DNA sequence: CCCTTGGCGGTTAAAACGCGGGGGACAGCGCGTACGTGCGTTTAAGCGGTGCTAGAGCTGTCTACGACCAATTGAGCGGCCTCGGCACCGGGATTCTGAT
DNA sequence: ATCAGAATCCCGGTGCCGAGGCCGCTCAATTGGTCGTAGACAGCTCTAGCACCGCTTAAACGCACGTACGCGCTGTCCCCCGCGTTTTAACCG
């Protein structure tokens, strides 16, 4: 939330935290790592 | 079924004869993007531009295997090779 | 906001040409864009012209050498007939 | 990912316009590493035009400017 | 006195007077001549006839009324001289001179 | 008639990179020519650029994105740099 | 006060004063900025700096300490970028580098 | 006072250096009349260009600076001669 | 028996020799006289400066020798150690000049 | 006024002309494998439609900044002198090519 | 795998004409002041660009199969190279 909403690449704000409160899996890397 | 060569030749005639862009819009659009990423990050690209890379690329695709071909029936053969391509673009002054 | 183009002019020249036939737009902007850049290629060997004689004035002269530097051929002989044609009636009237 | 979304279907067809008759099966990797090189070359190019007017939207006349800057004179969009 | 465009009195169609406006802002030379604008203009006047009329010319060999981009593409590859000088030129939706090597067809 | 050039500069700059090494005429002719040729190309490129985005007065910007386009590379990312740091100190001081 | 040279407020060896009159006479823009003839007076001065080291290396592997135009075509033409810049470039009394194609070469 | 042949005044074996130091090993007896036509057709080019300078200057003489201003104009810079 | 060379070694003498120097591979008074009979049909009666004709002398050979390094790269890709004028004609066919 | 053109005479490196012969251009032939061609099966492209909002685009002040002119002077340049790094040569040692 | 021998590198010596430093002599670079104005900054509008999904279908993909041609090999012949001799036009003054 701080950190990825710190990032601020476009258009994530809104879309970054649906998924991670729904999924963290949704993301390919983070899914990989 | 037809000789093989012939299939090949009716689309040389049909190819060249219209003006349709030859690769698909979107594949295009998306590779266009991610080299863009390599540069500044969070870019915005008009529809005109991604069109303007489009018939330059393509443009010069064409150009390119042109000057393949003329080097390839040099060698007396009808089968263009890569060493045919890096051939060209080695006497363009492009590498 | 308006923005200027050639275009009726290049429609003028066609009606000239061939009464009978029209011109799509995007060949209109095809016409436009060559103008353009004729217009900056004639433009540009007229200032390094001025710049190499040391002459701060631009006149038909470089104009002309520019003509016959750019276009090949019966391209620059027809030009520089035609604009000399144009300059002679324009001064003479 | 991405460059591999050009088909060999598409530069078949491309180089079927350009009038090769029979394709070597090794054009392909090749002519992708062509086409990244060009997409670079002129990409960089409009991205510092659009950097310089302080935009973050990369126009059709930064293209334009790009490729007649590379030599390659363009019609029909801007100029 | 009632104001005559100067692009009349030579017969030009072309606006002697933009072109002239365009030499005095587009960073040339310090002063511009009174003949460069009329020159020049006539020039471009030439070389667009030239153009428009072998895009006529394929336009009507199609038998199609409205010149297309690939009208443009043909009138102007098909001219030698055209071609020599737009040779550096890529235009959009022009397409290409349809063209076989003599050796590739069969026998 | 005095005609002006480079040679004293490239001069300096020689016995500062190579304090033992010497240049012969020819070759002073050959970096005189060298140094007006990327200076027009840097000029040049600055008018373009100033002249799309419309403003008359260049401006270290613009000759610094010039710079990125003219020199490839390495060329161009030291150059912005020994660039950036002499108007810095320029103005700094 | 006593004048101070702007090239040394900078710590440039070339004259940025020179560049300035070039810039304001070039017929360029109507208006230069003050950064300009520094900025470019800096960059001329790294370009220089580099061909003259490149020449100056290449000078002192052929024993001869005088820089003579074949060390500038051998400095330039080993470097890879000076020769992506230069590539459209003749150099006079330049020379060509030596090279032989390895099929050539006996075996 | 017509010249005429001129251009038979370059030498086989000038070509044949030429080639030399282009990295040429060997030489087929029909490429010197072909490279004589090239040659012709490059000095018809720069040499118009550069007349075509001069012509513009109201001079007689033809400056190295004019066939300098037509090298580049053709897009070949050649440096050390202004 | 007077001792010979095999056929190839002294071309590439030559070649190590010519490509090791900056010596004009043209002579002076034959291009000059060329240089002005082409310059004849342009405009009659030109004067022409030592350093124009040294210009179009470097102009010229750097050309040629830059077209038969193309040249040779064509005859190589041939499968072919022998320049023909179809590869000089392919190389100045391939760079647009024609 | 100085750099181009023209002429003349003596030297000699270079070009023309010829002549063997060996190696490479070119035609033919055969093999094997790689690419064209068609068909059934997926699959994202194309088109549409929704929801949001970031930044393109224009305006209105307002001010630092560059053009412009007067005064001044020192950095650079043309003319002018040294002197030494490099062209040129002569001899010797070394290396690379070719027939035993 | 090796000597004969022709070409090349190396070294010592010599002569010279261009590189390098000096010295008047400017005239353009620097400083000091003004004066108008281009653009820097803040604000406002609203358009096109961004993401996403629904839904259809033309195109791509995988595969089976045939045969056209690329490439390796061989033989032939012809033509361009290496060298000697003779002439001439470049070169230099």
């Amino acid at each position: 939330y701080q950190q990825m909403l710190k990032y601020r690449g476009f258009n994530n704000q809104i879309m970054q935290l649906k998924k991670i409160c729904n999924h963290p899996f949704v993301f390919e890397e983070v899914e990989d790592q | 079924r037809y000789r093989p060569g012939t299939v090949a030749l009716r689309e040389i005639r049909r190819y060249q004869k219209s003006t349709e862009l030859l690769i698909r819009k979107l594949p295009f659009q998306r590779l266009v993007r991610e080299i863009a990423q390599d540069f500044k990050t969070d870019l915005r690209f008009q529809s005109s531009a991604v069109m303007a890379l489009q018939e330059a690329s393509e443009a010069y695709l064409v150009a390119l295997f042109e000057d393949t071909n003329l080097c390839a029936i040099h060698a007396k053969r009808v089968t263009i090779m890569p060493k045919d391509i890096q051939l060209a673009r080695r006497i363009r002054g492009e590498r | 906001t308006r923005k200027e183009s050639y275009a009726i002019y290049v429609y003028k020249v066609l009606k000239q040409v061939h009464p009978d036939t029209g011109i799509s737009s995007k060949a209109m902007s095809i016409m436009n864009s060559f103008v353009n850049d004729v217009f900056e290629r004639i433009a540009g060997e007229a200032s390094r012209l001025a710049h190499y004689n040391k002459r701060s004035t631009i006149t038909s002269r470089e104009i002309q050498t520019a003509v016959r530097l750019l276009l090949p051929g019966e391209l620059a002989k027809h030009a520089v007939s035609e604009g000399t044609k144009a300059v002679t009636k324009y001064t003479s009237a | 990912d991405n460059i591999q979304g050009i088909t060999k279907p598409a530069i078949r067809r491309l180089a079927r316009r350009g009038g090769v008759k029979r394709i070597s099966g090794l054009i392909y990797e090749e002519t992708r590493g062509v086409l990244k090189v060009f997409l670079e070359n002129v990409i960089r190019d409009a991205v510092t035009y659009t950097e310089h007017a302080k935009r973050k939207t990369v126009t059709a006349m930064d293209v334009v400017y790009a490729l007649k800057r590379q030599g390659r004179t363009l019609y029909g969009f801007g100029g | 006195a009632k104001a005559k465009t100067r692009s009349s009195r030579a017969g030009l169609q072309f606006p002697v007077g933009r072109v002239h406006r365009l030499l005095r802002k587009g960073n040339y030379a310090e002063r511009v001549g009174a003949g460069a604008p009329v020159y020049l203009a006539a020039v471009l006047e030439y070389l667009t006839a030239e153009i428009l009329e072998l895009a006529g010319n394929a336009a009507r060999d199609n038998k199609k009324t409205r010149i297309i981009p690939r009208h443009l593409q043909l009138a102007v590859r098909n001219d030698e001289e055209l071609n020599k000088l737009l040779g550096r030129v890529t235009i959009a939706q022009g397409g290409v001179l349809p063209n076989i090597q003599s050796v590739l067809l069969p026998k």
